[PDB]
RNA sequence: GUAAUGGUGGGGACUCAGAUAAGACUGCCGGUGAUAAGUCGGAGGAAGGUGAGGAUGACGUCAAAUCAUCAUGGCCCUUAUGUCCUGGGCUACACACGUGCUACAAUGGCCUGUACAAAGCGAAGCGAAACAGUGAUGUGAAGCAAAACGCAUAAAGCAGGUCUCAGUCCGGAUUGAAGUCUGAAACUCGACUUCAUGAAGUUGGAAUCGCUAGUAAUCGUAUAUCAGAAUGAUACGGUGAA
C-alpha cells in the first residue's frame, strides 16, 4: 500500500531481467529472490520460478496478476489439512 | 500600587494552587477574569466554595478575587475554599476559632501516590491466579 | 483483628441541597465508575419526582421516611460450633440499617424494567414508601427469616 | 478437568504415556469430582527424572508433590501412589463432619 | 530595559561545588564593579530510570536510578569586554560546567 | 558478547535499517539504552559501583 | 411503507437510520442520501410521500451500488481471488484469517465455533 | 496590544522554582498502669504518636533461575558447531491452559457548543501560523540544544438535540474497495484513515483474583526500546467511593 508518489515496487535488476526477456523472443523462465517486486503490467506473460526459501516455485503471469506481489503465489508453509 | 485588596492570601487543594484577594465590596467573585458561576459550573461545587463565607457571615461586603490554576474542578473549589479561610484568619483573628473548629485551616495533604513496580497501579496487583 | 478502626471521615454531610449526611451517602452508594455528578443529578431529580408525585414540599420527609420503611432490625449472621452451623440472628447496628436500606433500594431499582434513570429509581422510591415491592419484600424477608430461627438467640458473641 | 501430562527434555513414550493414564485411572471414582485441575510435569535433568504432580481441590487446597528418580516407571509408581495418599488425605480432612 | 546583558548558565551534577562556583563568579565580577542580577535557580532536571534487577526472568522485582541535573542562572548587566574576557579566563574546577551568552 | 557481532555492529551497514544498537561494552543486542550507549545489565552493575557519574539510586 | 431495491423500510424508524437496514448503505453515506435528496433525517420513514423517495431512488441508483450489483462483484472478487490460486485465495478457501492475525488462539471468529 | 499570549512598557506583591534553616521529639496535660515500660483521650499545631509513600530485604532454605550479558574449570568443533550474504522462519493448527484489551449496553450510544491538569520529550530532532484534504496526512518554515519554542485546544465533565429496551444509532471482530506514513524493501509478516460489510456476545457454572483512602473504580497524558510499529511495561494527572 506504497504512496503513488513513490509508484510501484520492481527491483532493479530483476526490472533489466524483465525488459532483456522483453526484447529476447525466447520466453525464458526467470529464477528471482525478490518477492517484495510488484507485477509491473509490462512483464505479464512470463514464467518465474520465486525461491520460497526451500524451492523455486514456477508461475505462468497472466494479465489479472497485476498490481500483486510475486510472493503471494509462492506458499512458505505447508499444512497437511490435519493438524495430527 | 493602590494595594485596594485590603489582604491576600493562597490556598492549595490536590494539585492546584489559588490566590484570594479580599477587597470593599458587595460580594462580587472574579475568577480569572471571569464569573464566578460561568467558571465553576456546579452549583455544588460553588456551595463547596463558598461555604468558609456562609460560616463566617461575611459573605456580601467583601468582594473576592481569585487566580486559581492547576488540579481539576473540584480541586480548584477546594484550593479556593482554602484560600478564602485563610484570607479572612489574615483579616481578623476573630474567625480563627471558628475556622479551625470546621477544619477550613489545615488543608488535605492528602495527594494521589505514585505507581510502583510490579503494581498495575498504586495499590492494585497483577492477577495470582492459583489453582 | 487490631480493632477500633480509625475514625471515618463523616466530614461529607453534603453542602449542596439540604446539608444532610443521608443524602450524601445515597449518592455515593448510587455511584458507578467515579462520576459524583451524575450521581448528585439523578438522585436530586428522582427525589424531586418523588416529591411531586405524592405533593408535598417537605421532601426530606417523604425521602427520610422511605428509607426508614426498609431499615431493617435483626438480621442474620452465620457462625459455626461443634462443626454445625447456625444461623444466629443478631441486631444491627444503625449505620448499617442506612447502608442495607440504601443498598436493597438501588438493587431492586437498577434491576427493575423501567425507561429512564430517575424514573427508575424514583418509582422503586415510592414503591417502598407504600411499603411494597423488591426492596421492603427483601426486608420482610430478611426480618421474618432472622424471626423464624429465634431459636439460637443465645448465640450473640 | 481432565488430566495434562506435560514433559521437559525428554520424549514421551506411549508405554510410559498410557502406563501414567493407567495410574491416573485411579481418581476417577473418588476423586474427580473434588478438584479442578490435576497437572503432571516430567522433566529430565541430571541422568534422572523429576517429578511435579499437582492438584488444585474445590475447597481452596493446594496440594504439590515432588520427587527424583533413576527409572520412570518407577518414579511415575511412587509419585503418582503419593499424590493419590495425600488427595485422600485431604478429602478425608474435610469430610470427618 | 538594558542596553545588553551576558546571560550564563552553571550546569552541574553536584550542588555545593555548583554554588561554589556561583560565589565564585560573583565575587569575581564584583571585583570588576558591575551590577548584578540575582544568581537565579532554575527548576532542577530529574532522569529517572527503571532497570530489571536479575539477569533473567525475574520482572517484578526492579530497581530505580536518577541523573540529577541542577542549574543556576547569572545575568550580568551592562556587558564590558573587559568584563567578558576575564568570565571567560576564569578557571573552574570540574564538575561545574558554564554557558554564556552575549 | 559474541565479539564478531560487536565489531558488525560498529561498522557501517548498507543502510541504518540494517543496522542496530548494541552495548558496546558487553554487545548484548537489546535491553539498550542510547542515553549511555549500553545495556541494563552493564548500566546497573557499573552505576551500582559509581562508575557512571550522576547515576545515584532513586527512590521513586 | 416504501419499498427501495427491494427493502421495504421499518416505518417506525427514524430514516437516515432506516436506510441503513438497505445492504451497501451505512451511517455516514445515508447520510449524503439524506442531505442529497433534500429531505430531513430526522423525518420519521413512516410520514414520507411518493416524489421525494422516487428522488431517493434516483439517488440511490444514480450514486451508489446497493445490494445486488454490490453482492454480485464483492463475490466476483472473492473468486477472483480464489481461483487465481494466491495466497489470500487459498486462505479465502480454507476459512483461516486473512491480514495476518493469530490462527492458534484467536481465529475462531472465521474458523467457527469449536 | 482589537485580538488569541504577561502579549508591551512596567512591578517583588503573590505563586513558583532551589539553596540554606526552623518545625513533631509521647514534647506537654488528664486518666490508667507495678513510682515502671506502656497505654486511652485533650491542648497547641500544616503535620501526633512510624504523618503518607519510597529506598533499605539478618543467619539460611529450595543442588530454586541464569555458561544465552559478562567472567569461568572440564569436555567438544577447527575450511568446522566458525564466519560473509540471499530468502524462508521465530507470525506455522482439529486443540488445552495463563496474562490483558474491547464489549454485551440507558449512571449509556451518537451530534453540536464550551471548561479545568500534571509529569515528561526534542539535534537529524521538535517541527508551529496557514492552506489543501471528510480523514489518515501533505507543502511550507517560524521558534528552539529548550522552566524561551514545539509535541499539546487532554479526556471523563458540563450545556442542548436525538435514540426507547429493539441483538438496538449497542457491540466493531471479520472481509471487500480505495488511500496515509516509514524506509532500499513492508505478499507471507507493519501501523493508521475513508467507504461498505455488522459476526460472537443478553453480565458469564464449578472455581478463582485484586483492594482499607486519594485506595479501589474509571478517563486520558507522557516515556523507554524505535526508520516505522504497544491493549504490554514504566511514569503522570483528572473525577472519586463502599
Ligand atoms: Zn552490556
Amino acid at each position: 500500500a506504497r504512496s503513488i508518489k513513490k509508484g510501484p515496487f520492481i527491483e532493479k535488476s530483476l526490472y533489466q531481467k524483465v525488459l532483456s526477456s522483453f526484447g529476447s523472443e525466447k520466453r525464458v523462465v526467470i529464477k528471482t529472490y525478490s518477492r517484495s517486486s510488484t507485477i509491473i503490467p509490462e512483464m505479464v506473460s512470463l514464467t518465474i520460478s520465486v525461491y520460497n526459501g526451500k524451492t523455486f516455485i514456477p508461475i505462468y503471469i497472466t494479465e489479472d496478476l497485476v498490481g500483486h506481489k510475486l510472493g503471494e503465489f509462492s506458499p512458505t508453509r505447508i499444512f497437511r489439512g490435519h493438524a495430527k | 500600587f493602590s494595594n485596594v485588596n485590603l489582604s491576600m492570601g493562597t490556598g492549595r487543594r490536590k494539585s492546584s494552587v489559588a490566590r484570594v484577594y479580599i477587597r470593599e465590596g458587595s460580594g462580587n467573585i472574579k475568577v480569572n477574569n471571569r464569573d464566578f458561576d460561568s467558571y465553576i459550573q456546579l452549583e455544588n461545587l460553588r456551595t463547596m466554595a463558598l461555604s468558609p463565607l456562609v460560616l463566617t457571615n461575611t459573605l456580601g461586603k467583601y468582594d473576592l478575587y481569585i487566580n486559581v490554576y492547576g488540579g481539576g474542578i473540584s480541586g480548584q473549589s477546594g484550593a479556593i475554599r482554602h484560600g478564602i479561610s485563610r484570607a479572612l484568619f489574615k483579616l481578623d483573628e476573630s474567625n480563627k476559632m471558628i475556622l479551625r473548629s470546621n477544619g477550613f485551616l489545615t488543608r488535605d495533604s492528602r495527594k494521589v501516590e505514585r505507581k510502583k513496580f510490579g503494581q498495575k497501579k498504586a495499590r492494585k496487583s497483577f492477577q495470582f491466579s492459583k489453582r | 483483628m487490631s480493632r477500633k478502626n480509625k475514625k471515618i471521615k463523616k466530614k461529607v454531610f453534603v453542602d449542596t441541597r439540604y446539608n444532610s449526611r443521608i443524602v450524601a451517602k445515597f449518592a455515593n452508594r448510587m455511584m458507578y465508575d467515579g462520576k459524583k455528578s451524575i450521581s448528585e443529578s439523578i438522585l436530586y431529580s428522582s427525589i424531586d419526582l418523588l416529591a411531586d408525585k405524592l405533593e408535598e414540599s417537605d421532601k426530606m420527609a417523604v425521602f427520610y421516611k422511605a428509607l426508614d420503611n426498609i431499615k431493617p432490625l435483626v438480621e442474620v449472621r452465620s457462625r459455626r460450633v461443634g462443626g454445625a452451623t447456625y444461623q444466629v440472628p443478631v441486631e444491627v447496628r444503625e449505620e448499617r440499617r442506612e447502608a442495607l436500606a440504601m443498598k436493597w433500594i438501588i438493587f431492586a431499582a437498577r434491576k427493575s424494567s423501567g425507561r429512564s434513570m430517575k424514573e427508575k429509581l424514583s418509582n422503586e422510591l415510592l414503591n417502598a414508601y407504600n411499603s411494597t415491592g423488591a426492596a421492603f419484600k427483601k426486608k420482610e424477608d430478611t426480618h421474618r427469616m432472622a424471626e423464624a430461627n429465634k431459636a439460637f438467640t443465645h448465640y450473640r458473641w | 478437568m481432565e488430566p495434562k501430562i506435560q514433559t521437559v527434555n525428554y520424549s514421551l513414550n506411549e508405554n510410559e504415556k498410557n502406563f501414567i493414564l493407567k495410574k491416573l485411572e485411579k481418581f476417577d471414582t473418588h476423586i474427580k469430582k473434588h478438584i479442578d485441575n490435576l497437572k503432571i510435569t516430567i522433566k529430565k535433568e541430571h541422568e534422572l527424572f523429576k517429578l511435579d504432580a499437582h492438584i488444585h481441590f474445590n475447597w481452596g487446597k493446594i496440594i504439590h508433590i515432588r520427587e527424583d528418580g533413576k527409572i520412570l516407571l518407577n518414579l511415575i509408581d511412587s509419585a503418582i501412589a503419593r499424590l493419590y495418599k495425600t488427595a485422600t488425605k485431604e478429602k478425608e480432612k474435610k469430610n470427618n463432619k | 530595559i538594558a542596553k545588553d546583558k551576558i546571560r550564563v548558565r552553571l550546569f552541574s551534577f553536584d550542588v555545593k561545588i555548583l554554588d561554589q562556583s556561583a560565589e565564585s563568579i560573583v565575587k569575581a565580577v564584583q571585583k570588576a564593579k558591575a551590577q548584578i542580577k540575582g544568581p537565579i535557580p532554575l527548576p532542577t532536571k530529574i532522569k529517572k530510570y527503571t532497570v530489571l534487577r536479575s539477569p533473567h526472568v525475574n520482572k517484578k522485582s526492579r530497581e530505580q536510578f536518577e541523573m540529577r541535573t541542577h542549574k543556576r542562572l547569572i545575568d550580568i548587566l551592562e556587558p564590558t569586554s573587559a568584563l567578558m574576557d576575564s568570565l571567560m579566563k576564569l578557571e573552574l574546577p570540574a564538575g561545574v560546567e558554564v554557558d554564556i551568552k552575549q | 558478547a559474541k565479539k564478531s557481532m560487536i565489531i558488525r555492529a560498529l561498522r557501517k551497514p548498507k543502510y541504518k535499517t540494517r543496522q542496530n544498537n548494541r552495548c558496546k561494552l558487553c554487545g548484548r543486542p537489546r535491553g539498550y539504552l542510547r542515553d549511555f550507549c549500553m545495556c541494563r545489565i552493564c548500566f546497573r552493575k557499573y552505576a551500582s559501583e559509581g562508575l557512571i557519574p550522576g547515576v545515584s539510586k532513586s527512590s521513586w | 411503507m416504501a419499498r427501495i431495491s427491494g427493502i421495504d423500510l421499518p416505518n417506525n424508524k427514524q430514516l437516515k437510520i432506516a436506510l441503513t437496514s438497505i445492504y451497501g448503505i451505512g451511517r455516514t453515506r445515508a447520510l449524503e442520501v439524506c442531505n442529497k435528496s433534500s429531505i430531513s433525517p430526522s423525518k420519521i420513514a413512516k410520514d414520507l410521500d411518493n416524489d421525494e423517495v422516487n428522488r431517493l431512488r434516483k439517488v440511490i441508483e444514480s450514486d451508489y451500488i446497493v445490494e445486488g450489483k454490490l453482492r454480485s462483484e464483492v463475490a466476483m472478487s472473492i473468486k477472483r481471488l480464489m481461483d487465481i490460486a494466491c495466497y489470500r485465495g487459498v486462505r479465502h478457501r480454507k476459512g483461516l484469517p486473512l491480514r495476518g492475525q493469530r490462527t492458534k488462539t484467536n481465529a475462531r471468529t472465521r474458523k467457527g465455533k469449536r
